[PDB]
C-alpha cells in the first residue's frame, strides 16, 4: 500500500542512503534487512542529488479543532456565491531530470486573467527542498499546442503568487469576506494551490477588523482583501468540486446543457469561466 | 514512472502541514485533535551500546533509545517544505538521530518538541548532563 503523494519522479535507479531517505520506502534496497534499516560502513552518503518530489495526490480530509474546512457543501456554496471565482489550471510535465508529474503551467480564473508561470518544482537535495525551475514540455497532441508559446513566458512564482492575490483581492473586496475556489475534476487545481495557499486557524487582518483572506511572508502578517497590496499569499480560501455533482462527460458538455454565450476559446480562464458559469445555472437557474 | 516516497495512513497529516502556514503547531494540533503520529520512518537496527547522544554520524541508541535516520524525523523534510533555520539548511538530514524509546511512537514530534544541549551533545531533558 503505496500513495501518489510526494512520489519520487528522478530517473535514479537506487534509493537514498539511510539518513537521507525520508521514509523507509524510499531507503535503498541494499540497506533494509529484517524488518528495518542497517547503517552500512563503507557506503557513503550521496552528496550532491537533485530529487522532482510530485505534489499530485494531497488530501485535505483532517478535522482539526480551529482549522476551517477548504472544501464545502453545496449548500454553504451556495450562501457564498458572491465570493465564487472559477478556477483552472493547465500543467507541463516533468522532462530530462525527471518524469511522472505535472507542474502548474497557466493558471485561469473566471475574472478572464492568466497568469503563466515558469516550470517549478519540489527538488529535495542533501540539505532541503529547493523549491525551483525544472526541465519540462507542454503534452503532446493538437490539443495542447497553444501552450507552446507559454514555455517560454512565464513569470516566477514569487510574482505569480503576489499577482493572484492581487487579482481576487480587486475583485472580491466589495463582494465577501472570503473566496470559493469553483472547480471541476480539483487535483490538479489542488496542486497548483500547494504553490500559493496557506492555511491556518481563521485570523484578522493587521491594518484593520476584517477576516484574514491573505498571509504576507515578508512580515509573518495577516491582510483582508482591502488591506493585502505586496501579500504573497492566499491564506484559508474555501472550494468546492462541482464535477462531484452528478454530471456525467467534461465540463463543456456539461456546460453548453444551459449555456450558449461561453464558447470554447481552448484557455484556462476560459475553463474557469464555464465552471462557474455552470455551478450559477445548477443553483440559481 | 516514479518511486513512491510514502504510504496512505501519511496523506492527511502531510497535506495538512504541507499548506499550514505554521507546519510544527499544525502537527501538534493534528495529533491533540486525535491523529495518528507521521508513520514510515526510518527505524535502525543496531547493537543499543552507542554514546546515547542526540544527533550522530553513525546509528548511537543505548539501551534507553532507538536509533532513526535523520531526515525521516524532521517534520520539514516530510513535508517538503522549507525549514527554520537562517539558511534554510536541515540539521537532520544526514545524521542519524536518538529517540527515547517512551518517545519512539512520533519520533517527528518529538524532534519538534525537544533540544538538544550544546555543551554535552544530548536532549535537554532525556540525558542531558549539564544541571
Ligand atoms: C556514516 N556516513 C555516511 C559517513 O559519512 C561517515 C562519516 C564519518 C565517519 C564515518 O565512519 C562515516
Ligand atoms: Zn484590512
Ligand atoms: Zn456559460
Ligand atoms: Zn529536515
Ligand atoms: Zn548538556
Amino acid at each position: 500500500n503505496v500513495t501518489g503523494l510526494f512520489k519520487d519522479c528522478s530517473k535514479v535507479i537506487t534509493g537514498l542512503h539511510p539518513t537521507q531517505a525520508p521514509t523507509h520506502l524510499s531507503v535503498d534496497t541494499k540497506f533494509k534487512t529484517e524488518g528495518l534499516c542497517v547503517d552500512i560502513p563503507g557506503i557513503p552518503k550521496d552528496m550532491t542529488y537533485r530529487r522532482l518530489i510530485s505534489m499530485m495526490g494531497f488530501k485535505m480530509n483532517y478535522q482539526v479543532n480551529g482549522y476551517p474546512n477548504m472544501f464545502i457543501t453545496r449548500e454553504e456554496a451556495i450562501r457564498h456565491v458572491r465570493a465564487w471565482i472559477g478556477f483552472d489550471v493547465e500543467g507541463c510535465h516533468a522532462t530530462r531530470e525527471a518524469v511522472g508529474t505535472n507542474l502548474p503551467l497557466q493558471l485561469g480564473f473566471s475574472t478572464g486573467v492568466n497568469l503563466v508561470a515558469v516550470p517549478t518544482g519540489y527538488v529535495d537535495t542533501p540539505n532541503n527542498t529547493d523549491f525551483s525551475r525544472v526541465s519540462a514540455k507542454p503534452p503532446p497532441g493538437d490539443q495542447f499546442k497553444h501552450l507552446i508559446p507559454l514555455m517560454y513566458k512565464g513569470l516566477p512564482w514569487n510574482v505569480v503568487r503576489i499577482k493572484i492575490v492581487q487579482m481576487l483581492s480587486d475583485t472580491l473586496k466589495n463582494l465577501s469576506d472570503r473566496v470559493v475556489f469553483v472547480l471541476w475534476a480539483h487535483g490538479f487545481e489542488l496542486t497548483s494551490m500547494k504553490y500559493f495557499v496557506k492555511i491556518g486557524p481563521e485570523r484578522t487582518c493587521c491594518l484593520c477588523d476584517r477576516r484574514a483572506t491573505c498571509f504576507s511572508t515578508a512580515s509573518d502578517t495577516y491582510a483582508c482583501w482591502h488591506h493585502s497590496i505586496g501579500f504573497d499569499y492566499v491564506y484559508n480560501p474555501f472550494m468546492i468540486d462541482v464535477q462531484q455533482w452528478g454530471f456525467t462527460g467534461n465540463l463543456q458538455s456539461n456546460h453548453d446543457l444551459y449555456c450558449q454565450v461561453h464558447g470554447n476559446a481552448h484557455v484556462a480562464s476560459c475553463d474557469a469561466i464555464m465552471t462557474r458559469c455552470l455551478a450559477v445555472h445548477e443553483c440559481f437557474v | 514512472a516514479g518511486n513512491a516516497t510514502e504510504v496512505p495512513a501519511n496523506s492527511t497529516v502531510l497535506s495538512f502541514c504541507a499548506f499550514a502556514v505554521d507546519a510544527a503547531k499544525a502537527y501538534k494540533d493534528y495529533l491533540a485533535s486525535g491523529g495518528q503520529p507521521i508513520t514510515n520512518c526510518v527505524k535502525m537496527l543496531c547493537t543499543h551500546t552507542g554514546t546515547g547522544q542526540a544527533i550522530t554520524v553513525t546509528p548511537e541508541a543505548n539501551m534507553d533509545q532507538e536509533s532513526f535516520g535523520g531526515a525521516s524525523c524532521c517534520l520539514y523534510c516530510r513535508c517538503h517544505i522549507d525549514h527554520p533555520n537562517p539558511k534554510g539548511f536541515c540539521d537532520l538530514k544526514g545524521k542519524y538521530v536518538q529517540i527515547p524509546t517512551t518517545c519512539a511512537n512520533d519520533p517527528v514530534g518529538f524532534t519538534l518538541k525537544n533540544t538538544v544541549c550544546t555543551v554535552c551533545g544530548m536532549w535537554k531533558g532525556y540525558g542531558c548532563s549539564c544541571d
